[PDB]
């Protein structure tokens, strides 16, 4: 037997800049969100699901320097919290 | 201790893990059994191009990434200077991988020069544009495309940008 | 004085469908997404923030029929979580 | 009792509000005092049109989100039937209004005919399309041309279609 299944669903897209603007990368330090979203991911992997993260790393670029840049999440069908739980 | 698999990712305690699933009920993705699940990830990273500015710094992002998803459990693959075409074949041979079934979740990372349309190929230039849209990807990961995904989180991660614009306004205080 | 504020921030769009796909309306019912979107405001403004309730707006259509749709949050660059405090 | 300003809004008590407070930091976004915000929302919702079938049950809809974003404590805005040219127009004014600047946030909402392009206007056809972008509503209510709303989420509501397939694929079981 078959059955219908959702053509798109369970994504979630997390781009370093909103659209028209630039993102940032330092030549010996890397790209910022990409360090940014690792050290997130390596604190809050145990305890935030990764909606609640990538908003955190969303925060942490909140008060804009020299090189500013805003984070976004895009096309989200998570129906579920997704959770990584580190050491399972 | 950072000795471990997971690294310096912080640990989940079978406590804390216990609070997660009784705080919220059924609205958490399964988990696979850790013995048994074949997790995959895959980089693509441009660094080295035909007519735009190197990555400078590229191979820090590269490393950065490949152990943070294998800390988490990832098997990772990891692509190098491609054209827009490459991605697209890479990323259909990613799709159609049997370790898929065996597993609960991915996650897509893509590190390269960008603009408004999308991810810059190794061949991208003004005249001649070598593009990857954020929407073939996600096409070529969907339910249709990628079966083996059906019900499991599909993570997307692009660093690039996405215009020309410095993303700031002033306002006076 | 003057300082820098990005241009893009503190936004949530809600869709839906997915792209490529339909949205569906009933005559008399009217809207299923926004419908359902209603309900889900109703009862869960109270304890959980937008990002959240979208997501639970997205788990109630997790289940195809034969009017099948994927609400889809889009462009998210809220920073913190919006509680909408109803009472306060 | 459903007599109140929130209607049928479950309530959130006192003792609710600082668990809210108490769990998550400096993480949540800043609400104004009741007895003197200004709160705005606005609707824009299409019905009768110029050559495509007219959304029936669009009345429905429009009472259901004016009521509850009344309930929520916004002053609704209801516009009907308008060109892609006439919703710029209407948004350009929304975000030009003075109550912004005593206001915590704001909410708008889209209903009407859609395609994968974005929301139709009143005199859209195939051979002459009137469509508004989702990216033109996300300009005109950014930090640039909405500075009033700095710092303040905005959220926006869709109800449209995106395209013409049915959005599901067959699985076995």
């Amino acid at each position: 037997a078959i059955k219908k299944a959702h053509i798109e669903k369970d994504f979630i897209a997390f781009c370093s800049s909103t659209p028209d603007n630039v993102s940032w990368r330092h030549p010996t330090m890397g790209s910022v969100f990409i360090g940014r979203l690792i050290e997130h991911m390596q604190e809050y992997a145990c305890s935030c699901d990764v909606e609640e993260i990538f908003r955190k790393v969303r925060f942490s670029f909140e008060q804009p320097d020299g090189r500013a840049q805003m984070p976004t999440t895009e096309r989200v069908t998570l129906t579920r919290c997704f959770y990584l739980f580190p050491g399972h | 201790t950072s000795s471990g698999s997971e690294g310096n990712v912080k640990l989940c305690s079978l406590e804390e893990a216990q609070r997660i699933w009784k705080q919220k009920s059924a609205e958490i993705y399964p988990i696979m059994d850790k013995s048994s699940r074949t997790r995959l990830a895959l980089i693509i990273c441009n660094e080295e191009f035909d007519s735009i500015p190197r990555r400078t710094g590229a191979e820090v992002d590269i490393t950065g990434m490949t152990m943070l998803l294998q800390n988490l459990g990832y098997s990772v693959d990891v692509k190098k200077n491609l054209t827009a075409s490459d991605m697209t074949t890479e990323l259909e041979a990613f799709a159609h991988r049997p370790e898929h079934k065996t597993s609960d979740s991915t996650f897509l990372v893509f590190m390269s020069h960008g603009i408004r349309e999308g991810i810059c190929g190794k061949k991208h230039s003004e005249q001649v544009p070598d593009i990857l849209q954020l929407n073939a990807i996600f096409n070529m990961l969907n339910t249709k495309n990628c079966p083996s995904l059906k019900d499991k989180p599909k993570v997307i991660i692009i660093q690039a940008a996405r215009g020309d614009s410095p993303g700031v306004v002033w306002f006076k205080d």
